[PDB]
């Protein structure tokens, strides 16, 4: 299924995922596309931070859902 | 009229407090003034010195907590010499936090702004004394936080180098290079309320507003990211971190004045400057404010 990840730079990332994908898996796909390490990513659905050992299904993320990506760059 | 408090003076952990009443007081009618912490805990006071027939000075029997608000409470039943009795307690409030400007913490190793910023927030927090007595926090960090205001330039810089090394040797903090302020807070064992974990909110601001009473430190891990204007309860806000995504500074408040501290550089800043701060950097997508400290 297809999900959309919207960033605060105003980019939409389209991902091909499955309901059983872990959050860590989704961050890995973002890392592949965008070169952002997982530990500098926060993913959000319906106001909630997605946690690394849960699945998309755990949060009721379904086809065509939109997530937000907030970066946490090191300083 | 019944007695009223018309002045309060705190001229430390065991301050002398002066209260002045509108009229002479029957001295026998004020035996158990207390100071109350935000959770209702009462600290008794020692003898009352009668500076005049209507002005008293006293000190708490036990040391008060750092960076904490206390209510001075004069129970109902205080009586004027003219005979009128109060039917409700008389109260006044103060804070134990210092009023001198805060100090810079130089970027000694070149990649420590996240550590310096977190230490600035911790040293302004109501949790400070809990950090200072926490044996899981490295001793060098506790040493630095305990004498931040008093240390000489040389002592502060030595203590800061020792604290940074001790933090870098913890599992939470990177052994070298840049980091995130949360990592340092985890090493300091500072309890944070994660806004995302709120059972009664789906965004950052509402999570803070509807948190359990007396929650003092927040980690802003919901959405959208907050600007300064969006932080609730500005009257009680005393510190927050500010990242550009690549660098951190601290904003800390003492005596009603906000300071921006960029490593060694301390500047006094205006409310207008805080109101102009964005919630995130639109150029890189990185969040501005993740830690908010309230008194
Ligand atoms: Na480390």
């Amino acid at each position: 299924m297809q999900i959309f990840v919207k960033t605060l730079t105003g980019k939409t990332i389209t991902l091909e995922v499955e309901p059983s994908d872990t959050i860590e898996n989704v961050k890995a796909k973002i890392q592949d596309k965008e070169g952002i390490p997982p530990d500098q990513q926060r993913l959000i659905f319906a106001g909630k931070q997605l946690e690394d050992g849960r699945t998309l299904s755990d949060y009721n993320i379904q086809k065509e859902s939109t997530l937000h990506l907030v970066l946490r760059l090191r300083g | 009229g019944p007695p009223a408090v018309v002045a309060t003076r705190v001229p430390l952990r065991r301050p002398t407090i002066e209260l002045e009443f509108d009229r002479a007081i029957e001295p026998g009618s004020v035996p158990h003034i207390v100071l109350r912490a935000d959770d209702g805990t009462s600290v008794a006071v020692g003898p009352l010195s009668w500076l005049s027939d209507r002005r008293i000075a006293f000190a708490p029997r036990k040391p008060l907590k750092s960076n904490s608000r206390y209510e001075i409470m004069v129970p109902a039943g205080i009586r004027s010499t003219t005979g009128e009795r109060s039917t409700h307690p008389l109260t006044s409030s103060f804070d134990t936090a210092p009023v001198t400007p805060p100090r810079g913490l130089p970027n000694l190793d070149g990649a420590s702004c996240f550590i310096n910023t977190a230490l600035q927030l911790a040293v302004h927090s109501s949790a400070l004394d809990d950090i200072l007595s926490n044996e899981a926090v490295p001793p060098a960090v506790r040493t630095l936080l305990e004498d931040y205001d008093a240390a000489s330039a040389d002592a502060l810089d030595a203590q800061l180098a020792a604290a940074v090394a001790a933090l870098r040797a913890t599992p939470e903090v990177p052994d070298s290079g840049p980091g995130q302020t949360l990592e340092v807070m985890q090493a300091l064992r500072m309890p944070l309320y994660d806004t995302s974990s709120a059972n009664n909110a789906k965004n950052n601001a509402d999570a803070i507003r509807h948190a359990p009473p007396n929650t003092k430190a927040f980690f802003l891990n919901s959405y959208p990211p907050l600007s300064y204007a969006d932080l609730p309860n500005h009257d009680r806000l005393v510190a927050f971190d500010y990242s550009t995504g690549g660098h951190y500074v601290a904003y800390v408040k003492r005596d009603g004045i906000w300071y921006r501290i960029d490593d060694a550089q301390v500047s006094a800043v205006n409310e207008q400057d805080l109101l102009a701060l964005p919630a995130f950097n639109p150029a890189n997508g990185s969040v501005s404010i993740e830690i908010a400290i309230y008194r």
